[PDB]
């Protein structure tokens, strides 16, 4: 099997016979040494490429990307930051100009992440470059040189790559994909691939049947329902954020904080949903928010609740054939809240995702919608909480005194990430918070003005 | 050029992606891969060692055993035996048994998951206490210091705080991970690494490989990142490389894979300390009694001196008229641990410092006046000394504290942070000053040497070379400057060269923040060597003196004729003048007994504070830093822009050390934070929402290189302002001691304000 791609400027047709080799593999084999390996696993930002096509550019891991996903995009690297005609880029003289480096092996990937946020036209730089780890410079001079370097115009010669087009399964249509996972039930699926290729980096698997998702169109689409938002698997969470911007801003303001940029921008819901994930801070917010999910095996299209989903860790109801087509949001809140407990807050895992969402007659709990990630194998509503919450007072008491029912709700774990004791303290913590922020009391560090 | 911002050598580089580390260095085709199969048990005999699917799975040219090792199996820094491949049996989760070549990084990583082992467990000491319930402790036996005597002084004190605390460890988590490559070269080898001490790596290849050390070439450019972490962990690649290439006859790189890396490579040494502190009513300090249990991990690597600086360090920035410290060692079946940016400093002085906020606290006294009134006195009776017995003669603190605290805006703004707690009760802020006081140079005397060597070509252009290895730190541009500065002439004419055992001989590591003290001087030595040179023959053809010879601006200037610096040089060079030199450094005045603790271990202290200010979610214990304001003393700083990167930098790998930082083994010893997913260093809007940074501007009173001082490690100290500020929010919780453990982690934290509150 053959793709083509744009390389820095340059169309390249690499022969496809491992499927499954990383991007970052492949670039430091053809002697693209500027791409560095900091730690093959999504986390550091050191391989941040940039990738364009239709939708336009942005940064991702070459690490946690595999060859077919760039099939007829443009790519461009470190090397190919700079005019061909040998001049620096803004984001490049910048650096220098603001000693944005110290022993430089971060530098590529802060470069590549910096000159796709110049060419977006995007300054949201605590996001743009929280996938970005330097452990030499305390970053300050790094936001220097981004903002010193936003005054100058967009590289033409990047903005060229537009004209571009314009073994493994690639399936083009979510019909062509039904049939094919109908014959072959045992393949393994890819999207985004931010946490399958971690099976192949970290735990040194091979993948023997495998079909990638990114290239179908029909899934990946938000569209509007008579009953609210239907949002396709394909879905970005880089997308899913900007469409929740306007709708769901509370899930949006979650999403904010859901891995890094880099991987925002190649993972999606459908995969989320699909690795069924008992820290995954998708189904948390969305159960709360009480979304439905849609399933397709073939023809078949079953329609449960999210939350129905997932019936014990590692274990979902998930036919063979069966592929998560999409999930369909309500067309509002808003009631909800979501609340993401890490150690760091940026790019982190949750201890407990605490989503809650309940509705008032007036003055009477009426509505319960609290439902948790990180307390339990599998993402679940705090039955006996939301029980004991319904009919009551909407205030801090009545709460207070529910607070004990989680601990029969869940009996959670204690690893590196936090204590039990913490992860339920923090738990019912999350329920004194909303109550407090649904009444107007300040509540959230990272609103706090330095 | 010295004094000039100048950027770093290899800005351009570094911007472009064309700076190369060790795994991007071309070479040949037929290079093999290297990796370690490593212990899952903590604590036991192998019984049997069954390496058969090792050898079969794909492209594996050879697998090694320590029976397979030609000569030495031994990669301690230290005069203690570590084996580089396991000896008949194990001491922590991670310890390498066998070592794998293969045509791929993939396909050894691959083979090494492949064998069968069978071990004989044993009970394995995990924590300190056991450590102490063993006695399974280096050294045989605590060291200990006293200066006067604590307990009588402490029975007399006005003031007590009696207390105890724990201080974690931390993981470097350099971007490059340890790495290094072995070219066989007819009879002989060249070692490439990321490395701190290529010295060390020369020893160490060579009675690996039973060479004379003539025979071993250690070449080095830079490093992605080190900070004590490849000051000797460099080891163990080097000679597996050494010995595979040996063996197999081709080349062989070895790089570490992340998680390896993070488990089998040491950390910085994690604290128990136990402190009793007294003040008499004025406030004065009357005593300090203090007790060091430290985590060593399984061999002695360079434990002994760390402990040595924390013992060292435990004066934090005061006079104490009676101090004592008992220091345990601790041996533990876990990662050796190794230096880190601060080398046992910052943990003696946070002891110290957590010690000087109780006190304060427990008399109800603002803690930054109680601080103030036991800095060590201005420089001008016999002076002040340590608790080891220097002199304490630059100690500016007193001043710089005043100026800081003037332009931090501190009083009023600590009125603003009351006013804003009391109209809150979800969230709560937090500020704190806190002190540096830095000794600088090798605890280990014989350490404090560099050397330099110079050429000069024909056009004009200099080559420089130096023992200091390049791993961030701006060091090959100072060497730059200087040598510039020295001869006369613009830094562009100035190449840096590879660090190269071949070049410069017999180095010490680049470390205890010594690099460019020492190397600016050798670098210095060898430039003036080559400017008498030049002086003495443009003197003699144009009659005169050569202290009447001027270089400057790129030219020369002599009997009011003036030249440019090449015309001058070929000229010399048709004249039969050697443009060649070497240059040595041996800093002056060291002298101390390490077991009496007596003596003047230290050229000179480096000085600083910071003032950080902080908000605390009072249910989740979420956290931020949203101010800092830093006055940190660069001597007359030989780069002022390199100098605020280099504090910029600690400061943030200081704070996230007692704050998001946090290292976690199971109950088997297995290291459960061993991936940047579960290790969280600060990331990018984790830097203070302001940071202000100024260097205090004077020069050093001893005769240091243009008389600057080390500014590579004492920043790094300037992170305990976080924990304490973080601390002072705690505080403003509740009427109780919240008693912050570190790292003060979000969990940390809520549990430090639910003891402040008082519940539970
Ligand atoms: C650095 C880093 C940070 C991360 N941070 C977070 C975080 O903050 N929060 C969080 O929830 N997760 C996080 N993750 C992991 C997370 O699960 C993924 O990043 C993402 O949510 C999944 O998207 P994906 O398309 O890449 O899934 P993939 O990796 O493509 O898929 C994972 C599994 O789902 C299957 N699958 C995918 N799509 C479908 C489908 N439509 N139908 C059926 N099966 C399917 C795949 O075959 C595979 O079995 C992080 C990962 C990294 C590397
Ligand atoms: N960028 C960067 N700066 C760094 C380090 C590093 O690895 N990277 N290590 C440090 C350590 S551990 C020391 S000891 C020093 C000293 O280097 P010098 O002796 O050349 O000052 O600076 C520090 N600054
Ligand atoms: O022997 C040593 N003594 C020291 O003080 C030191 N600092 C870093 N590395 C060191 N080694
Ligand atoms: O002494 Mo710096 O190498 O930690
Ligand atoms: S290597 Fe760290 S993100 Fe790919
Ligand atoms: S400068 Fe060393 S990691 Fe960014
Ligand atoms: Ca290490």
């Amino acid at each position: 099997m053959e793709i083509a791609f744009l390389l820095n400027g340059e169309t390249r047709r690499v022969r496809i016979e491992d499927p499954t080799q990383s991007l970052l593999e492949w670039l430091r084999a053809e002697g693209l040494t500027g791409t560095k390996e900091g730690c093959n696993e999504g986390d550091c930002g050191a391989c941040t490429v940039m990738i364009r096509d239709a939708a336009g550019s942005r940064a991702v891991n070459a690490c946690l990307m595999m060859l077919p996903q760039i099939a007829g995009k443009a790519l461009r690297t470190i090397e190919g930051i700079a005019a061909p005609d040998g001049r620096l880029h803004p984001v490049q003289q910048a650096m220098i100009d603001h000693h944005g480096s110290q022993c430089g092996f971060c530098t590529p990937g802060f470069i590549v992440s910096m000159a796709a946020a110049h060419d977006r036209d995007r300054k949201d730089y605590d996001d743009l470059l929280a996938g970005n780890l330097c452990r030499c410079t305390g970053y300050a001079p790094i936001l220097r040189a981004a903002e010193a370097a936003a005054g100058e115009p967009p590289a033409d010669w990047l903005q060229a790559d537009a004209a571009f087009t314009l073994p493994a399964f690639l399936p083009e249509t979510s019909d062509a994909l039904a049939d094919w996972y109908l014959a072959h039930p045992e393949a393994t699926l890819i999207a985004g691939g931010t946490d399958v290729s971690l099976w192949v980096t970290k735990a040194l698997r091979d993948l023997p049947e495998v079909a990638f998702l990114s290239h179908c169109k029909d899934l990946a689409q938000i569209r509007e329902t008579p009953d609210g938002y239907g949002i396709g698997a394909g879905v970005t969470i880089a997308a899913l954020r900007a469409f929740a911007e306007g709708p769901h801003p509370a899930l949006a303001g979650l999403l904010r904080r859901f891995a890094s940029e880099q991987v925002r921008q190649v993972a999606t819901i459908g995969g989320n949903i699909a690795n069924g994930s008992p820290i995954g801070d998708g189904p948390p917010a969305l159960i709360a928010m009480g979304a439905s999910l849609t399933l397709r095996r073939g023809q078949e299209r079953r329609r449960m609740p999210l939350e129905d989903f997932f019936l014990e860790y590692r274990k979902q109801d998930r036919r063979p054939g069966e592929f998560v087509e999409s999930v369909t949001l309500p067309k509002s809140a808003p009631g909800l809240r979501c609340y993401k407990l890490s150690k760091r807050f940026d790019q982190d895992i949750s201890a407990v995702c605490g989503c809650l969402n309940l509705t008032l007659k007036g003055s009477k709990i009426e509505t319960a919608r609290i439902a948790f990630g990180g307390m339990a194998g599998v993402p679940k509503r705090a039955a006996a909480f939301e029980a004991a919450l319904i009919g009551q007072d909407f205030r801090e008491d009545t709460i207070a005194a529910a607070l004990p029912l989680l601990a029969q709700d869940f009996t959670p774990l204690s690893d590196m990430r936090a204590s039990a004791a913490y992860r339920m303290n923090a738990a019912q913590a999350m329920a004194l918070r909303y109550v407090r922020e649904l009444s107007g009391e300040a509540v959230a560090v990272l609103e706090v003005m330095p | 050029s010295v004094g000039k911002p100048l950027p770093h050598d290899s800005a351009r580089a570094h911007v472009t992606g064309q700076a190369r580390y060790l795994d991007d260095l071309p070479c040949p085709a037929n290079t093999l891969h290297l990796a370690f199969g490593l212990s899952t048990e903590a604590s036991a005999a192998i019984t049997g060692l069954d390496l058969e699917p090792v050898r079969e799975s794909p492209g594996v040219i050879a697998v090694f055993t320590a029976a397979d090792l030609p000569h030495d199996n031994d990669a301690s820094p230290a005069p203690s035996p570590e084996p580089v491949l396991a000896t008949g049996e194990v001491h922590f989760v991670g310890q390498p048994i066998f070592l794998v070549a293969a045509t791929s990084h993939r396909a050894a990583r691959i083979a090494a998951r492949k064998a069968r082992i069978t071990y004989a467990p044993r009970p394995a000491i995990l924590t300190l206490d056991q450590a102490l319930a063993a006695d399974s402790r280096f050294e045989g036996g605590p060291v200990i210091w006293a200066r006067g005597d604590v307990e009588t002084a402490l029975a007399g004190a006005a003031h007590l705080a009696e207390g105890c605390f724990e201080i974690g460890g931390q993981e470097h988590f350099y971007l490059e991970g340890q790495a290094a490559l072995a070219l066989p070269a007819e009879g002989g080898v060249v070692i490439h690494c990321s490395s701190q001490h290529p010295s060390e790596i020369q020893h160490k290849v060579a009675h690996a490989l039973g060479l004379a050390f003539h025979d071993v070439r250690v070449e080095m450019r830079r490093m992605g990142g080190g900070f004590g972490g490849k000051e000797s962990q460099g080891n163990h690649l080097a000679i597996a490389c050494a010995v595979a290439a040996r063996a197999t006859g081709r080349p062989c790189k070895m790089r570490y894979d992340r998680d390896d890396d993070m488990v089998i490579t040491g950390k910085r040494h994690d604290f128990r300390i136990r402190y009793r502190i007294g003040a008499d009513a004025s406030g004065k300090l009357l005593g300090a009694d203090f007790v060091h249990l430290a985590r060593c991990g399984w061999s002695a690597d360079l434990s002994l001196p760390v402990c040595d600086r924390a013992m060292l360090h435990a004066d934090g920035s005061y006079f104490v008229p009676a101090l004592r410290i008992e220091s345990h060692r601790l041996r533990t079946n876990t990662q050796s641990n190794t230096a880190f940016r601060g080398f046992g400093g910052p943990q003696g002085a946070l002891g110290m410092e957590r010690a000087i906020e109780h006190l304060a606290r427990g008399m109800g006294r603002d803690p930054a006046e109680l601080r103030a009134l036991n800095f060590y006195d201005p420089p001008e009776k016999k002076t002040q000394t340590t608790h080891y017995g220097q002199e304490v003669a630059d100690c500016v603190l007193g001043e710089l504290v005043t100026r800081l605290q003037k332009s931090a805006n501190f009083t009023t703004r600590r009125a603003e942070i009351a006013a804003w707690n009391s109209t809150n009760r979800t969230l709560a802020r937090g500020i704190a000053l806190s002190p540096v006081k830095f000794g600088i140079s090798f605890t280990l005397t014989h350490l404090n040497q560099a050397g330099a060597l110079v050429q000069i070509y024909t056009d004009g252009s200099v080559a420089l070379n130096h023992g200091g290895t390049e791993m961030g730190q701006g060091l090959h541009a100072k060497m730059v400057q200087v040598a510039a500065a020295v001869l006369g002439i613009d830094p562009v004419q100035v190449r840096i060269t590879a660090t190269d055992t071949s070049k410069v001989p017999n180095t010490s590591a680049t470390a205890a923040s010594s690099g460019a003290d020492m190397n600016g001087m050798a670098v210095k030595d060898a430039c003036e060597t080559l400017r008498g040179r030049l002086a003495g023959f443009v003197a003699a053809r144009e009659g005169c003196a050569a202290r009447d010879v001027i270089f400057d601006a790129g030219q020369v200037q002599a009997s009011g004729k003036s030249w440019r610096f090449a015309e001058i040089v070929a000229a010399a060079y048709m004249a039969r003048i050697s443009l060649s030199a070497t240059g040595f450094y041996a800093t002056p005045k060291l002298s101390w007994d390490r077991l009496r603790g007596q003596g003047r271990p230290f050229l000179y202290f480096a000085y600083g504070a910071a003032i950080t200010e902080v908000v605390i979610d009072r249910l989740t214990g979420e956290n931020r830093i949203l101010r800092t304001d830093i006055l940190h003393d660069a001597g007359a700083s030989l780069n002022p822009a390199l100098d605020i990167g280099q504090i910029e930098g600690a400061y943030v790998q200081g704070a996230g050390w007692l704050t998001t930082e946090e290292l976690v083994w199971d109950h088997c010893g297995r290291l459960m934070t061993h991936a940047p997913s579960t290790y969280k260093i600060p990331a990018f809007s984790d830097r203070p929402r302001i940071f202000n940074v100024a260097l205090w501007d004077q020069p050093n009173r001893e005769e240091t290189i243009f008389r600057s001082k080390a500014v590579g490690e004492p920043p790094f100290l300037l992170g305990i302002s976080a924990f304490l500020a973080l601390h002072d929010a705690c505080a403003a919780c509740g009427p109780h001691w919240p008693d912050l453990q570190a790292p003060a982690t979000p969990e940390a934290v809520l549990a430090a304000v639910r003891r402040a509150e008082g519940r539970a």
